[PDB]
């Protein structure tokens, strides 16, 4: 969200409705998903990021 | 005024996930380097994770309030229904798979319809 | 005027189930002994049986039209979501389990929430 | 449906709505379910009926 606000690409949230005649997706959703998908952070699990398949690849077993 | 609002759907067994979720929002809202002028707000709903219709209904109520992303911590039973809802509504879905009763995880095997763009990001590793 | 209206939700692979469903309604509407003064009408919707949200949404549209019962011919993936919807709305659900690609059936192992009354009747045997 | 009409215990169908503020179940639903559950017919499968558990008990393998 910080990167989206610091790149002048913000799309405001919308009130959506499910199972209605004129139900419509969030117009900001595709750009937000792509921004989140290529994000990466160092946290409590180690490194959290996503591969091309949309899944976190990182794991360690002892 | 808040322009940053996120939704969360938790299984009834996931009280600790809610506590940590709220603490993480607290920690970020004290961080001056990230989101320098904006506080994160949220709406959390607990659901029976074996009721997929209830999971969809409550996730839809959060989307009516207005959210930038949906976080879920839930088992495989309602995971497919939330993923397909997220795909329909274009809401980024951050899916944290919970195992039942501390059993070893297996893949959900939901086989989500691949005709539409996938709005689900699987947070836990394979 | 018609007061007897039923809904049906079919998987995309279940074209023969739709043909037989329509023939069965035809045969009954020619039977003078059963429903002597009333014709059966219906609304049928085909869905991706691997999309549980689509199955719920389309079943909800049939309930908006007004139905006495819901017939489904579908696999286990969307079965849990339809059963939980039927329980919430008090709509009798006649569930015909389809196997995937002619594979031997296994139980859906649904673990459907037993706190609420079960509106699902499983048409195929154990 | 024939039995429910004959017994004079018809409840009209209702237009229902899912995921709305005043979503409400069909008031005729409980009585209809119980009538269907104790039904039994001879058909193309042999005998179709339901046990107490809500499932058809009848099957034959060759």
């Amino acid at each position: 969200f910080h990167k989206k606000l610091q790149d002048r690409k913000w799309h405001s949230m919308a009130s959506l409705s499910c199972i209605r005649k004129n139900s419509k997706p969030w117009q900001g959703g595709r750009s937000m998903l792509e921004t989140i998908k290529k994000g990466g952070v160092n946290g409590l699990t180690g490194d959290l990021e996503f591969g091309e398949n949309g899944g976190n690849p990182n794991v360690h077993f002892e | 005024d808040s322009i940053i609002h996120i939704g969360a759907i938790f299984d009834e067994s996931a009280k600790k996930d809610d506590e940590v979720f709220r603490t993480a929002v607290g920690d970020l809202n004290q961080n001056e380097e990230i989101l320098q002028t904006e506080k994160i707000t949220f709406s959390v709903t607990f659901v029976d994770g074996n009721n997929p219709f209830q999971a969809v209904q409550e996730a839809c109520e959060l989307m009516n309030q207005g959210i930038l992303a949906l976080v879920s911590s839930i088992g495989c039973t309602s995971a497919g229904s939330l993923q397909s809802l997220a795909d329909a509504m274009h809401i980024p879905h951050l899916f944290i798979q919970r195992s039942t009763a501390g059993t070893p995880r297996s893949g959900c095997g939901l086989t989500r319809s691949n005709r539409n763009d996938d709005y689900t990001l699987s947070v836990r590793p394979p």
